[PDB]
């Protein structure tokens, strides 16, 4: 009776200090679409929860002690009590979804969520099983993964705006997909040059033998690698890498432009958000700089 | 000092209008472009100078353009539809914050974090009450750091705070003179606008503050402000020689006053009547591993309980096949989660002899089926066309939580519950999938059962029950993992000082599960004081109760149920 | 010391009363003992002061555990609980993350530092801190009375024990 522990994961991991990207993301996308004030709250209720209950399950499967530098929420209410939550919070996306008063709200919100699980059964298998996924594979994942809450939201948007917007789902579904790769090919650069390192750890990629941008080329370009590869089997078989560890795998993969690679893709997938955001200017006819200056930001 | 070579007063001081318009012309016509017409002409001053050029004369030739947009923004700020309104102001806000920090970061940044700080800082019968309440007004501390981004500055905060003494009257004496030409038709607006207490203008709160006359305070912000701004027509005399980039600067940033004075004693901003000429002399890939998981789950022995119970109300409720197949499809689903999800709670490495699907494909890949699996069974319950069984749904899976929640405190902190508590708990585990089945079969049930539901719903919670209490019976006779039992509950509160028992309960929850020699003790200690007995009461009891629902049941339909009763036969 | 190891181990969290009386026979044991032992060996006259000299001995005793306590928090490693600590498992019925990090502890060896930022976080928001320096500010009072109420009978300044009760400030 009473809940007091169901919503104590849901409720300590709302708290913690967030970088806000899909709330900006929804009140960048409604210059568009123009929706009623009321329901934009409600899809930004939707985004919050969807995406704590990701970081709840994100850090159990990855053995992560902290997050944004304070600690994890199954370092303080356990492993066993967090998984319980995340699940709830599914359920209560539901009660939210369903009351933004829309049949076919809910048909996308089944039929996006099962992507978003099969992009992530992939990642858990490469990890686990140490398989090295090809480029195309990679791109594809995290295509269903990280873009899966965007696409999700924004189709959620059109349906429950007003009519005289309705020709856009198309253009601003592609968007949404361009701009889920941007995201984590950001963060695979920003985790192995010097930059994320407080707020997950330093070079945690590596630790979990998590794959990124860069090191699936350094194992494709060169299929003779012997010394690198017994490096991230090591890492598979020690919990983690210590620090000169690391620091040679960092040697490997600017000794095959692994890094250089990431900064000529992380431009493209850029250029293409920016690319849309024009051709969306002449049609709607309002230059949207609400996500201009987040492009900006986000360089 | 600064750069030169780039470009008594009124009983006062002793010691860029083209892109003007063009921001102007800009936020003239963005604030209506975007958010609508606007008027009392913001800062056009082609003879007193535009509020811009006398305030801010000297900058890097790249700035003043969005601090002219600024500017004029600067006023209007303080100044469907509605939504559409609100909309149309956070992307003016954005048209600002692009230029700004286009080109000096850092100091943007600076201005920015100054800007938000002021605009969130910005957002009388004694002399001192609303003189500092009318320094804040000018903001001036952030036009002092929009003249950091005019002239490429940055005056640490210790730096601010060497200079700041001299630089704080600043901003006193800028809004006070500002005070003065401001006062005009803005004092009647204070009485046009009675509601308004007390006046946001120095020269009016002389009345109260100094008991003093209009027409005097207005020569008082001549000659009081004067004493009060000779003071920094003295003061800069102390820092050129005391302990002094930026000393020419402090001047200049000292010289908006005399500007400030400037700007606001003939501005048709203050004086409309020009204005109708002021423009004049200017503008003429698969589910393969996340199916994985659920189907070697979906494969293994099954014992049935909960598709023998669907056909079992099924003679009171009397559904179509098809109905009827769809509901123990669920039953089964919603049943292969919790099995996936508690192995994992339970460290189990094997399942009815076989192994367990987190020993074959890893706790992280479980996890994400069974997450997976409560969003496929809301595709079935949407197939079952009702709209009220989704209701159902949504509201008996949460008290199913609540009482997981529960059981996985107790085990992982230790502590006991009571028998009132625990009976509780179990009444929305192993009850919140009967109840959930009953109430989503009557729902769905062709017509009539009208009179079931709480007869319906409580039978199963005492069926619930029956369940559990009889696993703790069948597997404490013939705690692993330190799972609290009805049994060891009585034990540990009929014999609060059981010394023996607390010690090997508290072992198990260290080396993470007991052995054979030190299982046989715990029972020992069980048998020796009630417990067995205790339970074999309570399953009395229990049964008890489902042959009495049973019979009240099959009064108020007639037909007797042979097969609810024949389960009976084969639960004892 | 019997109770303290099974608070420990068994994660009971005590009561203020049982805390209280445990310390006073832990760490007030060997100054009660020796405060007994030189009475009883000592030139005779003086025996009607055992009943104040074993009275200031075990209120002592208090005071060298509640310090030490408000030494460890302000600048739980092996789940010691404390002054502090019962305070804010009594005060706050629901504190659903103390409870949990508490857990973590018995758990897995000892808090690491950012979860141990966490715990002197919850305890100053529930005024736990506050409370013990109520607590060694009362005690230290108990103790002035007892060496001034000896002091006039036996009528012999103890100025070795008043440099030492500064000491201990």
């Amino acid at each position: 009776l009473g809940d007091e522990h169901l919503l104590g994961p849901a409720e300590y991991i709302s708290s913690l200090p967030s970088k806000g990207v899909r709330e900006a993301f929804i009140d960048g996308l409604n210059v568009w679409l123009v929706l009623p004030d009321h329901r934009v709250n409600q899809l930004k209720s939707i985004a919050q929860t969807l995406h704590n209950a990701s970081l709840m399950l994100d850090d159990i499967e990855d053995h992560s002690p902290l997050r944004r530098g304070r600690p994890s929420t199954h370092m303080i209410f356990g492993t066993e009590q967090t998984i319980n939550s995340a699940n709830f919070l599914l359920i209560d996306v539901m009660e939210k979804v369903r009351q933004l008063d829309d049949p076919r709200c809910m048909d996308i919100y089944l039929e996006e969520m099962r992507n978003l699980f099969i992009g992530q059964s992939f990642d858990l298998y490469w990890t686990r099983n140490g398989e090295c996924p090809s480029e195309e594979q990679y791109l594809d994942m995290i295509r269903q993964k990280t873009g899966g809450l965007f696409r999700l939201l924004t189709r959620m948007m059109v349906q429950i705006a007003p009519v005289q917007q309705k020709g856009l789902e198309t253009q601003l579904a592609s968007l949404s997909d361009v701009l889920g790769e941007f995201f984590q090919v950001r963060d695979d650069y920003k985790n192995l040059t010097e930059e994320y390192t407080g707020q997950k750890g330093f070079c945690e990629d590596l630790d979990e033998c998590k794959f990124s941008y860069p090191l699936i080329h350094a194992l494709t370009s060169q299929p003779k690698n012997v010394q690198l590869r017994g490096i991230l089997q090591q890492s598979r078989s020690a919990g983690g890498l210590d620090v000169p560890l690391k620091e040679t795998v960092l040697s490997h993969l600017r000794q095959a432009g692994s890094i250089e690679y990431t900064e000529a893709k992380m431009g493209e997938l850029m250029e293409k958000i920016t690319d849309s955001v024009v051709s969306l200017e002449g049609e709607t006819g309002s230059p949207n700089w609400v996500v201009r200056l987040l492009i900006h930001r986000l360089k | 000092i600064l750069n030169s070579t780039l470009s008594d007063i009124a009983g006062f001081c002793s010691g860029h209008e083209h892109l003007a318009n063009e921001g102007s012309l800009r936020c003239r016509t963005d604030w209506e472009q975007f958010i609508g017409p606007i008027e009392r002409w913001g800062s056009c001053n082609p003879w007193e100078g535009h509020f811009g050029a006398v305030v801010l004369p000297f900058c890097k030739p790249e700035r003043l353009a969005v601090i002219c947009y600024i500017f004029e923004y600067a006023f209007l700020y303080d100044n469907y539809r509605t939504v559409r309104s609100i909309l149309g102001t956070k992307q003016i806000q954005s048209k600002m914050l692009l230029e700004l920090l286009s080109i000096d970061a850092p100091r943007a940044e600076v201005v920015i974090n100054s800007w938000k700080e002021m605009i969130s800082t910005t957002a009388f019968n004694n002399l001192e009450e609303y003189v500092d309440y009318r320094i804040i007004d000018t903001g001036a501390p952030f036009v002092d750091m929009l003249m950091r981004f005019g002239m490429g500055i940055m005056l640490t905060q210790e730096e601010q705070k060497r200079i700041e003494p001299i630089v704080k009257p600043c901003y006193a004496a800028l809004g006070l003179a500002n005070d003065y030409f401001s006062f005009d038709i803005e004092w009647e607006e204070f009485q046009a606008e009675s509601d308004k207490t007390t006046m946001t203008n120095a020269v009016w709160l002389f009345m109260q503050w100094e008991n003093l006359n209009a027409e005097q305070a207005k020569r008082r912000v001549q000659e009081v402000t004067k004493q009060y701004e000779q003071q920094y027509l003295r003061n800069i005399a102390d820092f050129a020689a005391g302990e002094g980039k930026l000393q020419t600067y402090l001047k200049a940033q000292g010289y908006q006053v005399p500007g400030n004075v400037a700007w606001s004693l003939r501005c048709p901003r203050y004086h409309p009547w020009l204005c109708k000429e002021a423009a004049s002399l200017l503008h003429q890939l698969g589910d393969e591993h996340l199916l994985g998981p659920a189907e070697y789950i979906s494969s293994l022995p099954s014992k049935g309980v909960r598709e023998a119970f669907i056909d079992g109300l099924n003679v009171w409720l009397v559904l179509p096949d098809h109905r009827v197949n769809q509901l123990k499809s669920i039953a089964q689903t919603l049943h292969n989660a919790s099995l996936m999800l508690d192995d994992i709670e339970d460290h189990s490495p094997l399942r009815r002899g076989r192994p367990s699907t987190h020993m074959i494909f890893g706790t992280e890949q479980t996890i994400n089926s069974a997450n997976f699996l409560l969003i496929d069974v809301m595709e079935k319950v949407r197939q079952l066309d009702d709209p009220r069984c989704m209701d159902i749904y949504l509201e008996e899976m949460r008290n199913l939580f609540i009482g997981q929640s529960f059981d996985l405190y107790w085990t992982r902190n230790g502590e006991c519950p009571s028998e009132e508590q625990y009976l509780d708990m179990i009444r929305q585990k192993t009850g919140g999938l009967f109840r959930l089945l009953t109430r989503m079969m009557v729902q769905i049930a062709p017509v009539q059962q009208k009179g079931l539901e709480t007869q319906l719903a409580s039978l199963s919670d005492v069926l619930g029950e029956f369940f559990q209490v009889r696993d703790d019976y069948k597997n404490l006779t013939e705690l692993d993992e330190c799972k609290f039992s009805y049994p060891l509950i009585h034990a540990l509160t009929s014999q609060p000082k059981n010394v023996q028992l607390r010690g090997i309960l508290q072992q198990s929850r260290s080396a993470g599960g007991l052995d054979v020699p030190l299982k046989e003790t715990v029972l020992s200690h069980l048998r020796q004081a009630g417990s067995i007995e205790y339970t074999e009461a309570k399953m009395g009891e229990l049964m008890e109760k489902i042959t009495d629902s049973v019979v009240s049941l099959e009064g108020e339909t007639g037909s007797p149920n042979w097969v609810v009763r024949l389960l009976i036969h084969r639960l004892k």
